């Protein structure tokens, strides 16, 4: 495989792995009793033990030697959810709050009071703006092209 | 072991004396004048843009290197 | 009611709540769907 | 009319909104607006500076009388929330069955993201956090028996917090005091001393008679805590009571008359350690309660109020002076009844020293059964105490030098002794600094020959009990001079107040509780370290106190302030040259100090104390006695200790334990995080700053508050803060850790 | 010792001549400014450095610059 | 033109407001020489909001 | 014409008697108390009164506090260790504060701070560009 | 392997950010426009102005030694 990983679910390490977790929470539910709550409970964790490991084990996560899953990130597709999936979500997110938040203090600039709005948010204002984020690829660009996001050298600069 | 080491510091203590000098040329010996427009006076004037992205990229790289080392930690 | 609204739109008050909020959303999020290490 | 008397205006603060959206009100600089992030900073550090906020003292007065109400509501919260969570969330009716078996823990995890690893299997079908605060010994103390009085003395708590945010409104905004109130030593001490303390007293000694006292008897027996009757029924059927305590029958006959004596049953003086519990006996417990409740009482009526018979302190101040202290004490009265930074200045100081004393006085002579035998909780108060008292004591020294800038007055002090004070402060100050090198050079050095010769293979030649030995001779007398005085110098008392001093040992459960300390050349070399720590402290904070507010280098410092970053680049240099910087500095001995008596305790402890034996006499400290040889050396402590006592934090994870170890490691963290505050300097800062914001413009968009860099003081404290966060977390860690272990 | 220069972007405030420790400065006579007034720093041997002009000047960049330079008891503030 | 009212960028590099705009308040006529007194929306670091500026160091924005 | 003090250990010390001393005279309308800058508290005599130091801040630190007692009247001079006096303030006889005719300017540059020269210009002169 | 030299690259880029900095605010900056006049190395510039500790060069180096021990270590 990429690296000489092998298929979690084809590594006997992993499923080691999860043989002595589940074991240690059995051993210590032994003292406990019945429906003691104490047993109850780390009875419900042990299922969750054994999900997580099925749910990574019916993936395409790689694991190594260790038996421990290993992400790939070098752009194939294959393995795409491990990193490149997930990262357009934050590049989504992120931008919108980054967005937003300039419009906002834009918007509030040419106030009555400049700095008394960005202590004391104006909550209607600011909801408003955060929805119009959801496109914020789009107005991005066209700003861009419309020369209306990077200046023109008419900011200040060091003496030197 | 030791030899790796030895080297290593060395070549920091010889690293950081580079860009102390080099400071020490622009208070003492640059000619603004003679470097007009020159590759080296262009430097100083983006600065900022200088500064401010490798300002960046040390944020980047600390922030999700830490996190990612407590993460697996925890 | 205008002047506590107003005191309830300070910056660190709106920062808590907003964030206490963002929290539990994840924390919610994580107790439904847990042990994530990618999307599947 | 009357001296004494009750000024109070009505309806003098209307209750509003308003000022609460207005951020700054406080402060007329501040009021303008913001125009940079420095105002956000100010506004959070000059918002408890009421002095600077109003030249009224009647007004200064006023609110600290309503914020100290606001404070006492916080800790009637916090103690409520206690009771609860013991209440609903706890395992102390089974630790109460069984209290050398279980462990106990009153906080429980939610079972989100694998942090239910957290919650241990402490015992009694419970599983949670083990706490260390030692709730379940003390309510056990106070006859507790129940979850449901827990529960009830959690909502006593909830009321008295709304009563006191009531008193706060109320004495602010409808009810507020004049200054001529507040003005009333005589009064209130007269009051605090006999009421708050001497009504105090015997109102608890009450509660310990009647309630305590015959509920433990039963519990020690061994009736089962369901078994035990009510505490009404023993307040109501004085017949129970008299099987317990055969004297109750007699009734509070023999108390009207003279004899006194009668009462023997239940107020003692036995002294020592009760063998069951591990604890002081409570009816010894009892009596010195009531002793010092009289002992109170008849002090609380020293002073003149209304009816002339009395003192009147500024008298007495006034009378005591001598041949070599000018005035003397006068004018003390003045500043002391006319300054809040003055009175908070002695008051703190002694209320942090106290904390020490509870340290070093709760440990040897344990108040409570059960709970020397935890070692956890044992070692969590010790260090707990002493540090709040470390604070306070330099938080006095703060205050006072507040007060030599903002109070002080030449006129109101001529040739008093704090004029004599400032006019040879030359001369105390030079002393002081040789005494603290004399001591440092003598004191460290001693480790560090021991070091030296060892590492040479020389070790005739180190200062040892084996080798040039440093007996603390002196010590050594006293302890015999208090094991010999039960039966002698204290003919009626039956046993040694501690057994610290010498005596048996306790053992409770198969585990030492209390036993002989020895004192060695060890102890001589460390405790004169703790000597010297405390003492370059003092000279820190005292030479901030005493050149506040002048100096040959800058002679006009009190108009500068009792905070400011410099004079300037001048003269040399004149940086951190206010008091505020000498408390900045003194914080960071004070850490050291507190650090290693805190680790003295600690290893002392578990070396020749702490451990456990044997139906015979075979007693196994916990770490086999390492102390004597190896603590006189600096490696010794670096591998005997740090090394080998760290194993538990570093090998915590995958255990209940792990949050210890995930915390160390966070502490370390911050530390070093600080030491970018403590070591940089604004300048760079603020042009770093300047070419980030450059790219913020670039792209048509800035903050009209300006961003800023922290000032030159608030990077100081920044740093100490979190310096002082990050070590004083790791050793708590490590402590604890250990700790669980240990027990 | 110090040198202290100014310059003609001064107004005659007179904050810096009311704010020196050790009277180095002083307000003479001059025609650039509406004030009618500009500093001077007569007495420079006995300055000590602290800069406290500097903090007073008003002008966008300060009108009056110390540079420290040699050292002596005075600008030592030596009282021994 | 430099005038009572009239916005200005300053041209002067050692200024905290270098290629900012302020509107200038009075230009003072008797050979002062800085006579234009120019006010700007942001502090310096110092505080102020204002400072004298010579005609040259200004240009006109509009 | 000593103002009335008991001592202090913060007074002056050799170098007052083998380099260089000072000495503030004022005159007051009433005996009244003042905080001096050595340390602690003395009283003031009706009428001349004088006192020595040891450095010129300290001097016009005191001054200072008197002139909120309202005394305007106060001399500094130097003495030296030979006997020599050299009075120093007020200088002309008119506080520094105020413009006096007859004082010309020392020091001046007639530029903005920004326009002084670069330190390459001026490499192995001996001169500094704030000088130059 | 893949964490610590990501840990290294921004020692490296840290480092290099205050000795670049350094370099280039030597001859100026806003804080201070005229600092070519004081030279390398100066105390600082008094406590106004808001403060102006470690604005000089020499600073950079002082500050960039911490990091590259760190880095190398
Ligand atoms: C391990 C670090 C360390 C050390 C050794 C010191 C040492 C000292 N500090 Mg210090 N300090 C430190 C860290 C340290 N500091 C830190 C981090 C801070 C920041 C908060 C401070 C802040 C601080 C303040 C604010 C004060 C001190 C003071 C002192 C002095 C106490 C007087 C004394 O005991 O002299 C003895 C010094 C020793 C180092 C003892 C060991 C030396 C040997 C063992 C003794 C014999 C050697 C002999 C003299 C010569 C040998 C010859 C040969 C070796 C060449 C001493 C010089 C105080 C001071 O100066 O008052 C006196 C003081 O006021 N410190
Ligand atoms: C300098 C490092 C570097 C960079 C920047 C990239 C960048 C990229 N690689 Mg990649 N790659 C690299 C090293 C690198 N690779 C190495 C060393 C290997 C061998 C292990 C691969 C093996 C690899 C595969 C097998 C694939 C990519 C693919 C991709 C692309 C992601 C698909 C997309 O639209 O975006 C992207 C351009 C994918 C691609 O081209 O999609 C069309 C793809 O399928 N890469
Ligand atoms: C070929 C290499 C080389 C050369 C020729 C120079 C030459 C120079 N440098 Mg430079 N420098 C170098 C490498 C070099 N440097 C490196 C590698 C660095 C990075 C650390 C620097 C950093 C540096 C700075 C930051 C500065 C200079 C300065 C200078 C100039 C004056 C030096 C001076 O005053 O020292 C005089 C002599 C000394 C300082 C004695 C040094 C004593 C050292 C610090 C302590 C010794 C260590 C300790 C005692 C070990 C004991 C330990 C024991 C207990 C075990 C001079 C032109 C200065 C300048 O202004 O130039 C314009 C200046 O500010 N340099
Ligand atoms: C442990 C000690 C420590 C730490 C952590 C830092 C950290 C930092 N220093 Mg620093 N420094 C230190 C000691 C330290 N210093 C010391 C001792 C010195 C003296 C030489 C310096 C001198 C120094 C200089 C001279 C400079 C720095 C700079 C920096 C920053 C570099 C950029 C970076 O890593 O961004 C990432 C930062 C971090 C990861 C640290 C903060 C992490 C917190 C906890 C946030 C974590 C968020 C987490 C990922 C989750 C976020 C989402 C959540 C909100 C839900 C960073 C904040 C540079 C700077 O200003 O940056 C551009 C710079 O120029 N430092
Ligand atoms: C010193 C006081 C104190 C402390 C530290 C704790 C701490 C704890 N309690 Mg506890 N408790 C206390 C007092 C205290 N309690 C008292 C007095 C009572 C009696 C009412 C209780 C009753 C109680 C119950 C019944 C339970 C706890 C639980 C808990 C644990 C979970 C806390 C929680 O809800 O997290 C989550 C936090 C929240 C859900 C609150 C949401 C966060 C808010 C919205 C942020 C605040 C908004 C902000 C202030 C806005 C400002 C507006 C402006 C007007 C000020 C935690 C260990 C729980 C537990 O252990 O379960 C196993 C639990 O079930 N406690
Ligand atoms: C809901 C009731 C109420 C209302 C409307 C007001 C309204 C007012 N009070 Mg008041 N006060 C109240 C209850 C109330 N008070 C109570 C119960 C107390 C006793 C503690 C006081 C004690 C008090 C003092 C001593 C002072 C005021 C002042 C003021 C005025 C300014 C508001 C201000 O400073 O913002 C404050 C707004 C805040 C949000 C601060 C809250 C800080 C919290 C309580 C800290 C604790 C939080 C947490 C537990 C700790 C960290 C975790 C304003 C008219 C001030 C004034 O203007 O006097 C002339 C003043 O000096 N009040
Ligand atoms: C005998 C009367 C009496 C008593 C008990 C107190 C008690 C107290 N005063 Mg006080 N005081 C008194 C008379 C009294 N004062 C007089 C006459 C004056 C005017 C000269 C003052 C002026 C004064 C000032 C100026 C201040 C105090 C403060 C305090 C508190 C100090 C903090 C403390 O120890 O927390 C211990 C806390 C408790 C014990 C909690 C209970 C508190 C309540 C109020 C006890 C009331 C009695 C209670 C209901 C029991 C009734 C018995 C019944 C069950 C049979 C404390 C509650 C300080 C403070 O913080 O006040 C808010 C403060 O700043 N006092
Ligand atoms: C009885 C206790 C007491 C009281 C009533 C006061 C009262 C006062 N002090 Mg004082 N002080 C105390 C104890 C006390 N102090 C102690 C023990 C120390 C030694 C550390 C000091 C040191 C001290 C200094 C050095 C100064 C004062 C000042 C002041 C005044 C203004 C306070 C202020 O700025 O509010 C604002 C309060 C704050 C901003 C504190 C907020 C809490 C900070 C952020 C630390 C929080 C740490 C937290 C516990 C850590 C949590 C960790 C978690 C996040 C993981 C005020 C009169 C100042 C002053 O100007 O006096 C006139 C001043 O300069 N005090
Ligand atoms: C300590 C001995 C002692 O208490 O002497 C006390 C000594 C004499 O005090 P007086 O009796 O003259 O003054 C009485 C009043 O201060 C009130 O007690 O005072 C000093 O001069 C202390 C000198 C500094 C202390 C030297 C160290
Ligand atoms: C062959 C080959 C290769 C290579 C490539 C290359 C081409 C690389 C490069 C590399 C490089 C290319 C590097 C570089 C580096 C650089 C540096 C390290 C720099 C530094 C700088 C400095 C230090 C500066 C200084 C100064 C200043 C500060 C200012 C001015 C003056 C002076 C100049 C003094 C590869 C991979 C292997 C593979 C294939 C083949
Ligand atoms: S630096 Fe100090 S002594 Fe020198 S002129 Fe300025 S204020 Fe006066
Ligand atoms: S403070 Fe500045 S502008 Fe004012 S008189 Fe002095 S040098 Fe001139
Ligand atoms: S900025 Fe720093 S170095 Fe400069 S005078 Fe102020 S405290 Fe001293």
């Amino acid at each position: 495989e990429i690296g000489g990983l092998t298929k979690c679910s084809e590594s006997a390490a992993f499923t080691k792995r999860l043989n002595a977790s589940v074991k240690k929470l059995e051993q210590r539910a032994s003292q406990y009793e019945a429906d003691s709550p104490p047993a109850l409970a780390l009875k419900q964790q042990v299922e969750r033990t054994q999900a997580r490991f099925d749910k990574y084990s019916r993936s395409e996560l790689l694991c190594g030697a260790d038996g421990l899953p290993h992400l790939v990130a070098d752009g194939r597709w294959s393995h795409a959810a491990e990193f490149i999936l997930p990262g357009f979500g934050f590049i989504y997110i992120s931008g919108w709050i980054g967005w937003v938040g300039r419009k906002y203090l834009r918007a509030v600039s040419t106030s009555a009071n400049p700095s008394e709005s960005e202590i004391i948010i104006n909550v209607p204002l600011a909801l408003k703006i955060m929805t119009t984020g959801y496109i914020w690829p789009i107005s991005a660009w066209q700003e861009l092209i419309s020369n209306d996001l990077v200046a023109v050298s008419e900011e200040i600069t060091v003496s030197p | 072991a030791a030899l790796y080491t030895h080297h290593q510091y060395i070549a920091g203590f010889l690293m950081v004396g580079a860009f102390a000098h080099g400071a020490i040329f622009f208070v003492r010996d640059y000619d603004p004048e003679l470097n007009k427009n020159n590759v080296l006076a262009r430097m100083l004037e983006h600065k900022e843009a200088i500064i401010s992205h490798l300002s960046w990229a040390s944020l980047f790289l600390g922030f999700h290197t830490l996190g990612l080392y407590i993460h697996n930690d925890t | 009611m205008n002047d506590f609204q107003k005191y309830l739109s300070t910056a660190p008050v709106l920062l808590t709540l907003w964030m206490t909020f963002t929290a539990g959303f994840i924390i919610e999020v994580n107790r439904f769907f847990p042990d994530m290490l990618g999307l599947y | 009319s009357k001296n004494v008397q009750v000024f109070v205006e009505k309806d003098a603060v209307e209750t509003s909104f308003a000022k609460w959206a207005q951020p700054g009100h406080f402060s007329r600089t501040l009021a303008k607006g913001p125009k940079t992030t420095t105002w956000i900073w100010n506004l959070h550090a000059d918002a408890h500076d009421f002095d600077s906020q109003t030249s009224s003292l009647e007004e200064v007065s006023r609110k600290i009388f309503s914020a100290h109400f606001g404070q006492l509501a916080i800790i009637f919260l916090w103690i409520s929330g206690m009771h609860f969570h013991g209440a609903y969330f706890s395992n102390y009716s089974a630790w109460l069955t069984d209290p050398i078996s279980i462990k106990q823990s009153s906080q429980v995890v939610w079972p989100i993201v694998g942090q239910e690893i957290l919650n241990a299997d402490v015992g009694g079908n419970f599983q949670g956090i083990q706490t260390t605060s030692g709730w379940f010994q003390m309510w056990r103390a106070e006859g507790i028996t129940s979850e449901v009085e827990l529960y009830w003395t959690a909502i006593g708590g909830l009321a008295m917090s709304a009563i006191m945010l009531f008193a706060g409104w109320f004495h602010y905004h409808k009810a507020a005091p004049k200054l001529e109130w507040f003005q009333n030593a005589e009064s209130m001490m007269n009051h605090h001393l006999a009421g708050l303390l001497g009504l105090g007293c015997l109102s608890w000694s009450g509660h310990q008679i009647h309630i305590a006292l015959p509920i433990n008897k039963l519990l020690d027996a061994g009736v089962s805590p369901q078994e035990i009757p009510l505490p009404h029924e023993f307040l109501i059927n004085r017949d129970l009571m008299a099987q317990l305590y055969p004297s109750f029958s007699k009734g509070l006959a023999p108390f009207f008359g003279g004899n006194w004596g009668e009462y023997s049953d239940f107020l003692t003086f036995k002294g020592g350690l009760n063998p069951v519990t591990g604890g002081l006996w409570l009816s010894d417990i009892a009596h010195h309660h009531l002793a010092l409740s009289v002992l109170f009482i008849i002090a609380g009526h020293m002073y003149r109020t209304n009816w002339g018979i009395g003192h009147n302190m500024k008298e007495i101040l006034e009378a005591h002076k001598g041949p070599f202290t000018g005035e003397g004490h006068k004018g003390l009265y003045e500043i002391l009844t006319t300054s809040w930074h003055a009175q908070l200045a002695i008051n703190l100081a002694m209320m942090g020293s106290l904390s020490i004393i509870v340290a070093h006085h709760m440990y040897a002579m344990p108040p409570y059964p059960y709970l020397a035998t935890d070692y956890a909780t044992q070692l969590s108060l010790f260090t707990h105490h002493m540090w709040i008292g470390g604070f306070c004591v330099v938080g006095g020294a703060a205050h006072g030098a507040i007060f030599m800038v903002r109070d002080y007055t030449p006129a109101n002090n001529y040739n008093n002794l704090l004029d004599r004070v400032l006019r040879h402060r030359d001369a105390i100050i030079s002393h002081l600094n040789w005494v603290c090198i004399f001591l440092g050079c003598h004191a460290f050095g001693f480790y560090i020959h021991n070091d030296t010769m060892r590492a040479l293979g020389r070790p005739q030649d180190m200062f040892s009990d084996k080798a040039i030995q440093l007996q603390p001779i002196f010590a050594q007398w006293i302890q015999n001079i208090h094991l010999l005085a039960p039966g002698t110098t204290a003919p009626n008392a039956l046993a040694t107040t501690s057994y610290a001093f010498g005596g048996d040992v306790i053992e409770v459960g198969g585990k030492i509780a209390m036993m002989p300390i020895k004192l060695g050349t060890a102890d001589f070399m460390v405790h004169h370290i703790h000597a010297f720590t405390i003492h370059v402290t003092v000279l820190i904070l005292l030479k901030g106190v005493l050149y506040a507010r002048s100096s040959k280098l800058i002679p006009d410092k009190a108009n500068l302030g009792f905070r400011f970053p410099c004079d300037g680049p001048g003269r040399g240099g004149t940086c951190q040259s206010s008091s505020w910087d000498h408390v900045f500095l003194g914080l960071f001995w004070m850490y050291n100090s507190i650090s290693v008596v805190i680790f003295h305790f600690s290893w002392k402890m578990q070396s020749d104390v702490w451990g456990t034996i044997t139906p015979d006499g075979a007693i196994s400290h916990i770490t086999g006695g390492n102390f004597a040889q190896s603590s006189i050396t600096i490696n010794g402590w670096l591998r005997d200790f740090l090394w080998s006592q760290a194993s538990q934090v570093i090998q915590s994870y995958g255990s209940a334990s792990s949050a210890y170890g995930l915390i160390f490691l966070g502490a370390h963290f911050i530390w070093a995080f600080s030491l970018m505050f403590l070591f940089s300097g604004r300048g760079y800062w603020q042009e770093l700053i300047e070419s980030i914001v450059w790219a913020h413009n670039k792209l048509n968009f800035a903050p009209t508050i300006q961003p800023r860099a922290l000032s030159i003081t608030q990077g100081r404290a920044v740093g100490l803060a979190h310096y002082l966060l990050g070590g004083i977390g790791t050793t708590w860690a490590f402590f604890l850790a250990r700790a669980i272990s240990i027990t | 010792s110090h040198t202290v220069k100014i310059y003609d972007t001064c107004i005659g405030c007179t904050q810096c001549v009311r704010a020196c420790p050790t009277d180095v400065l002083e307000m003479v006579p001059w025609d650039g400014c509406k004030s009618g007034q500009i500093a001077s720093s007569p007495r420079v041997e006995d300055c000590v450095g602290c800069k406290r002009c500097e903090t007073a000047c008003p002008t966008d960049f300060l009108s009056v610059r110390v540079y420290l330079g040699a050292e002596t008891t005075r600008s030592l503030g030596l009282a021994y | 033109m430099i005038d009572r009212n009239s916005k200005v960028r300053i041209l002067r590099k050692e200024s905290y407001w270098f290629n900012q705009i302020g509107t200038v308040a009075t230009v003072d006529q008797s050979g002062i020489r800085y006579p234009a007194v120019v006010r700007f929306e942001s502090v310096n670091y110092a505080g102020t909001n204002t400072n004298n500026f010579a005609l040259d160091e200004l240009v006109e924005v509009k | 014409p000593f103002p009335t003090f008991g001592g202090s250990t913060g007074g002056w010390l050799r170098a007052a008697e083998v380099e260089e001393k000072y000495a503030i005279t004022w005159t007051s309308t009433k005996e009244q108390i003042f905080e001096m800058p050595t340390g602690g508290a003395a009283i003031m005599r009706n009428g001349e009164n004088l006192l020595y130091l040891a450095r010129k801040e300290q001097c016009l630190a005191l001054s200072t506090q008197l002139r909120t007692f309202k005394i305007n009247d106060y001399k500094i001079y130097r003495i030296f260790p030979s006997g020599e006096v050299q009075y120093l303030h007020p200088k002309d006889g008119v506080f520094p504060e105020k413009v006096n005719p007859g004082r010309t300017s020392v020091n001046s540059r007639g530029f903005s701070i920004g326009k002084n020269p670069n330190p390459a210009s001026i490499k192995f002169s001996g001169i500094t560009t704030y000088e130059s | 392997d893949f964490l610590v030299h990501h840990a290294i690259a921004l020692g490296l880029h840290v480092t290099a950010l205050i000795l670049v900095k350094g370099a280039l605010d030597a001859r100026g900056s806003k804080l201070m426009p005229d600092k070519k006049d004081f030279g390398y190395s100066f105390p600082c510039d008094g406590p106004g102005r808001g403060g102006t500790c470690d604005i000089s060069a020499w600073d950079a180096f002082y500050l960039a030694m911490f990091w590259m021990l760190n880095t190398i270590g």
